[PDB]
RNA sequence: CCGGCGUCUUUUGACGAACAACUGCCCUAUCAGCCAGCGAUGGCCGUGUAGUGGACUGCCAUGGCGUUGACGGGAGCGGGGGAUUAGGGUUCGAUUCCGGAGAGGGAGCCUGAGAAAUAGCUACCACUUCUACGGAGGGCAGCAGGCGCGCAAAUUGCCCAAUGU
RNA sequence: UCUGCGCAUGGCUCAUUACAUCAGACGUAAUCUGCCGCAAAAAUCUUGCGGUCUCCGCAACAUUGGAUAACUUGGCGAAACGC
């Protein structure tokens, strides 16, 4: 079927391959998974390890982090701002890997907040300790941006880091 | 931290995977780029690091010093042909042949393709060292280890 | 997937003929490599002489009259390599096969409390999970829990009576010291010198007793004992030197007078 | 046709036959498998079945 | 109370599978320019694959190879090796061993750790066999054997005793 | 007859084929791997009885559940490794 190969292409030379040899089974492509946004559907495919790899489509979560804290809480995907590939993704709300995209942001003020026992933790805590401006006037609104920083067509689950100032900064004057 | 837009011109930004230096830190502040956040990499068989990757700002995916290429078994001489493409120079090698028959040699050159580091910058005629990483293009196989 | 081997294509070292039959075994898949193997059915049969025929070696071995590591098995086919020892008790020997002298599988004929002893050479070594070191072997044997003195290329002597590790002894310094495979098999020497050349093979230059120096791989040194006079295990038939040409051809004679 | 008749819980089963004029005086069109039909239709000794 | 088998998952040696590259290879210029719309060479971000990769999408760059013979055409499975030669060479390799490819011609697919399998499947084409003609099949470049072909090549035999699986 | 394992190996044939294929040397830190070998394994609220609200109290080689072939019965078709 669809194949990997080198040898129906053109050589440096401009010349071309000749063929003695029928495709491989070894070789193969498989057509391209489409993860949007809506309700939760996994196809799985059986692959040459003997083991299964998970196609996301339609995937609405994602399990997203907070960097430097080394935390992280689950959070809604709600939309794609941005993308390096294409405009037309983004239009269709296509979740592939290093997409810019938005969350619903709520896990992460009410973690930051619990940031008698207790409360002597909290003073130590908010003491050498800061945060980038234009991560909390968002984190305030209730919305954020964040990158999907793994694959889902493949694992059919995204998770993402949430982006911090230095590539923050960038992105946001993309828009 | 705050962008460096000298590098930039992407429009999916760029960013050294290896190890965040997107921190917001005033340990980057009042320095050129040297406590600027890095990663680096020796390579053990006596390939000197340069300064310029361990100071550096540059962000490459297709070089052992700034990144998880690793030198493997074979590594070759040869000069610079071309310095055309953007990070990839033109290297020719040229040995010698030998036929039984008329007892007498012949010169014959592979003119290969490489991956040459944004380190380095090598003008025509100087001669390269370069090893043996993991595929990079169609025809480059090769990166630029060192510089004569 | 392969399931059959020819004659010529198998090993000489097998001693098999051209001529009568068409195949060799192949071996199962176990400790050791095609090539530097010897498969259970060839010894039973061409060497030792209690079976005339391929089915009566199917006959006792998988019936179960024969062991080798101290494990009773029902295999017909199964590899030996190195260092292991073979003990059918029916008759109540014990072999330790080894590399003679002259590229020849040596069958060593040994005291009891020798064959429950053993020598493995470490190829790697890794942390596993828990925290739970490994020494991985060359016949992919797992030792569990080893010393924290450990190496690469080093050995580490095996009881088969109940199986632990005691004290290593490591490739360091002048040893005695034999080789595996690359045509100097079986021939025993000091190490004079280690060479060293990163990203490529490992020069070692052996010198062996009445001189004679040569150079062997590293991956081709597999210990044997601190020096000469402390050594674990039996030697095979010759020493470990080898003899010129000519003295090889005089004695053959001298013998062929009697 | 034929009619294959089958009692189950004893196992019982015997073939029974039915004439082409019966069908011909009731739809077959409107008959497809996995629908239940009335003893009337098959013209009878099959009476109060289903 | 003990022994021998059997199985799930995890772990890594072995047996193999799949990629890549250093060096080498017959004749021909009355074959000298070849390569990019639809990927040619490279960069950047993704997608896909067991995995690396223009393998593939999108964006950007304008490169890549050539008289040290590219490109095109003719002849040819490759090697170990055979023949002949005092030496240098000359010529052969369809064929027992190793490697690759194929199963009428093509393509697609399932299952499996491994196949794009063909005495497995699906379709088309060239052939071809049965049928109370409503339908149903066949693939010898496996061993014998038959037809055809050409100057040219064996028995529709016996046996798993041996050698292997 | 269900189940497990093998049938992709051997065997036979050279049509395609010149940066292909192959031979010597080399890498896969870029990956898969049944059978075989040495080994590893502390998540798991279950079962039974009595009362009783779907709730409790006790007891503890754990005492688990539901179908499908051969078969039997009716059969179909010109035939069919067809049903």
């Amino acid at each position: 079927g669809i194949v990997r190969s080198r040898l129906h292409k053109r050589k440096i030379t401009g010349g071309k391959t000749k063929i003695h040899r029928k495709r491989m089974k070894a070789e193969l492509g498989r057509l391209p998974a489409h993860t949007k946004l809506g309700a939760r559907r996994v196809s799985p495919v059986r692959a040459r390890g003997g083991n299964f790899k998970l196609r996301g489509l339609r995937l609405d979560t994602g399990n997203f982090a907070w960097s430097t804290e080394a935390i992280a809480q689950r959070a809604r995907i709600l939309d794609v701002v941005y993308n390096a590939t294409s405009n037309e993704l983004v239009r269709t709300k296509t979740l592939v890997k290093n997409c810019i995209v938005v969350v619903d942001a709520a896990p992460f003020k009410l973690w930051y907040a619990k940031h008698d026992e207790l409360k002597r933790k909290w003073m130590l805590r908010r003491e050498n300790h800061k945060i980038e401006k234009a991560v909390a006037d968002q984190l305030k609104e209730g919305r954020l941006l964040a990158r999907i920083t793994s694959r889902p067509g493949q694992t059919a689950r995204a998770d993402g880091a949430l982006l911090e100032g230095a590539e923050l900064q960038f992105y946001l004057k993309k828009l | 931290h705050s962008v460096d837009l000298t590098l930039q011109h992407e429009k999916a930004y760029q960013r050294q995977t290896a190890v965040n230096e997107n921190s917001h830190n005033p340990n980057k502040k009042h320095v050129n780029m040297s406590g600027h956040i890095r990663y680096s990499k020796k390579i053990g068989l006596g390939f000197k690091t340069p300064k310029s990757a361990i100071n550096g700002k540059y962000i490459d995916r297709k070089c052992p010093f700034t990144s998880d290429v690793s030198i493997r078994g074979r590594i070759l001489r040869g000069v610079v042909h071309s310095t055309k493409m953007k990070r990839s120079i033109v290297i020719r090698r040229d040995y010698l042949h030998f036929i039984r028959k008329y007892q007498r040699y012949q010169k014959r050159h592979r003119s290969l393709t490489v991956h040459c580091s944004p380190c380095f910058d090598p003008k025509p005629g100087d001669e390269v060292i370069v090893g043996q990483c993991r595929p990079l293009s169609k025809t480059i196989r090769y990166n630029v280890l060192e510089v004569v | 997937t392969k399931k059959h081997l020819k004659r010529l294509y198998a090993p000489k070292d097998w001693m098999l003929s051209k001529l009568t039959g068409v195949f060799a075994p192949r071996p199962r898949a176990g400790p050791h490599k095609l090539r530097e193997c010897m498969t259970l059915m060839i010894i039973i049969r061409n060497r030792l002489k209690y079976a005339l025929n391929a089915a009566e070696a199917q006959m006792i071995l998988r019936q179960g009259l024969v062991c080798v590591d101290g494990k009773p098995r029902k295999d017909t086919k199964y590899p030996v390599g190195f260092m292991d020892v073979v003990e059918i008790p029916r008759t109540g020997d014990r072999f330790r096969i080894l590399y003679d002298v002259k590229g020849r599988f040596a069958l060593v004929k040994v005291g009891e409390a020798e064959g429950n002893i053993k020598l493995l050479k470490v190829e790697n070594v890794y942390t596993s999970t828990g925290r739970i070191p490994v020494a991985m072997t060359h016949d992919g044997h797992r030792i569990r829990y080893p010393d924290p003195r450990t190496h690469r290329g080093d050995t580490l002597v095996y009881n088969l009576k109940e199986k632990k590790v005691v004290d290593l002894i490591k490739s360091s310094n002048g040893k005695v010291v034999m080789v595996t495979g690359g045509a100097n098999r079986g021939r025993i020497g000091e190490i004079m010198s280690i060479e060293r050349h990163p990203g490529a093979f490992d020069i070692a230059r052996l010198k062996d007793a009445a001189g004679h120096e040569f150079a062997t791989r590293a991956s081709n040194i597999f210990v044997i004992g601190k020096d000469m006079q402390s050594v674990p295990v039996t030697l095979p038939k010759q020493q470990g030197l080898r003899i010129n040409v000519i003295q090889e051809r005089e004695e053959k004679l001298i013998a062929a007078e009697a | 046709m034929k009619l294959n008749i089958a009692y189950p819980r004893n196992g019982t089963v015997k073939q029974f036959e039915i004439t082409e004029e019966v069908l011909r005086r009731v739809s077959l069109t409107d008959y497809r498998l996995g629908n239940e039909v009335d003893g009337a239709i098959f013209g009878d000794a099959f009476r109060g079945y289903t």
